[PDB]
């Protein structure tokens, strides 16, 4: 019912047979004359392979289509694309501090290894 | 919405990949076990061919429905035009 | 069911006010072509 | 790397005390054309490029430019009338079948939810069966070493 | 802008009603003077059959191309977006996996501490006595 690219809703959905996921024509189109593959499981798929209503109403207040709407579809396409690069930005350094607190914990776990099983080696040895 | 053998209202919808049409899950299945074909085409069509990611949707609402929008008010206008040249 | 020519217009926010000036030069052409 | 979850019923005390062993450590060690450049600088301002209002602003009585903004007026109300003729026409049936699908689309999304919540239980379900099979494990080993502990000293 | 029997510039470009390919109207007809066909699909095709005019009338030789370019460039927005999130849940995964092992690989030290400090005071009261 989705598109599997931009996260539309397609109006000539058409699927792709090395991988079932349906795609909207154009998007798919324009990935294969980029890089002749397909975009989910990078399995070779060509423009050939591809196997070809939705309703939407328009609102009663329909000058807007050329201003108020034309320009709020670009500005929440603006916003949102920057403020997801700020979100990849963000989690590459949560991933660097995720990996040094886990290579941290490694150390603990290798000194503590070594300082628990001679503690119970030298309980043995104190019998003797 | 629809399944097209049927007519009814499919509760697990699986699309083919030989002819897309969205059939019913338990309809297609013992259509592909009388016999190996899809029913729109009669292509040949196995149950692992029948198939019932990350970024997220929105409701196809009045982007791309914009642009859409925005060549219906001119191909209606380009025959307004062919109504004045032809009188 | 029977050339094409990608236009290349200049090297985003003037593009926009052009799309108002083309449909607004467009609806007048439309209007005097009629009452004419 | 074995630290027994469900077993284990750790303190947040211990989640504290073991956090700064943890920091303790840590302080040892420690494809666009120009349409990219236009939107990235739009965001980052947070300023959006101006619209044309000027057909609203159109008066009566000026020169021959607002002439042609008062026709561009007129075209704009007999397309505004066609366009609400096809809505009047089209009734709230084409507000309605749009409503059905959106309901449909809905639909779909609660099944995922269910699919990964059956799945996300049987990964836990599976772990469960694991964690009480190394709880007696652990605790038959502790009890055979409290028996050779006791033993040594009563031997000697 | 190119004939399909020889290959030159089409200076009258002529079209066969049977198969849509935009030939010139001297090459066709001595086409069609030789066999009553068509030469590209061999089908039959005569002399009346051929459309032979420039098409323009009524008509009168901008704004359609810039929606053109405005879907172009929104194609470049969304494969753009794609491989944006793409990398978005991909370290996401890498994120939950290791926040919840390094909680979990926390445990072993809280567990661990505690054993090692058993076996102090244990061989202490020992060594002791």
């Amino acid at each position: 019912m989705l598109c599997a690219i931009s996260g539309k809703v397609p109006r000539r959905p058409v699927l792709s047979p090395k991988s079932r996921t349906i795609f909207e024509k154009s998007l798919l189109e324009q990935y294969v004359k980029d890089t002749g593959n397909d975009p989910i499981t990078n399995e070779p798929l060509s423009i050939e392979e591809i196997v070809e209503s939705a309703q939407q109403a328009s609102l009663t207040e329909s000058i807007p289509n050329l201003l108020t709407s034309l320009q709020n579809e670009w500005d929440a396409i603006m916003l949102e694309n920057f403020k997801l690069r700020s979100t990849l930005d963000s989690l590459t350094k949560k991933l660097s501090t995720v990996m040094y607190e886990r290579d941290a914990a490694k150390l603990v776990a290798a000194q503590l290894l070594m300082e628990k099983n001679e503690d119970s080696k030298d309980l043995p040895k104190s019998s003797q | 919405m629809l399944c097209a053998i049927s007519g009814k209202v499919p509760r697990r919808p699986v699309l083919s990949p030989k002819s897309r049409t969205i059939f019913e899950k338990s309809l297609l299945e013992q259509y592909v076990k009388d016999t190996g074909n899809d029913p729109i085409t009669n292509e040949p069509l196995s149950i692992e061919e029948i198939v019932e990611s990350a970024q997220q949707a929105s409701l196809t609402e009045s982007i791309p429905n914009l642009l859409t929008s925005l060549q219906n008010e001119w191909d209606a206008i380009m025959l307004e035009n062919f109504k004045l040249r032809s009188t | 069911e029977i050339a094409q020519q990608a236009s290349l217009t200049e090297s985003i926010p003037n593009l926009l006010t052009s799309l108002q000036n083309e449909w607004d030069a467009i609806m007048l052409e439309n209007f005097k072509l009629r009452s004419t | 790397m074995d630290g027994l979850s469900f077993v284990d019923k750790i303190p947040d005390g211990y989640k504290n005390e073991i956090d700064q062993l943890v920091k303790k450590e840590f302080a040892n060690i420690k494809a666009d054309n120009s349409v990219s450049t236009l939107t990235n600088a739009l965001y980052t301002e947070y300023l959006k490029q101006r619209n044309n209002k000027k057909r609203r602003t159109p008066d009566f009585n000026d020169d021959d430019d607002t002439l042609f903004l008062e026709e561009y007026r007129r075209k704009y109300p007999r397309i505004d009338t066609s366009r609400y003729i096809p809505n009047e026409s089209s009734e709230v049936s084409l507000l309605g079948i749009v409503d059905s699908y959106l309901k449909h689309q809905e639909i779909v999304l609660d099944t995922l939810l269910p699919q990964t919540v059956s799945n996300q239980w049987r990964i836990n379900n599976d772990y469960i069966r694991q964690t009480c099979t190394i709880v007696e494990e652990m605790n038959i080993q502790q009890r055979k070493q409290i028996n050779d502990l006791e033993i040594y000293r009563k031997r000697l």
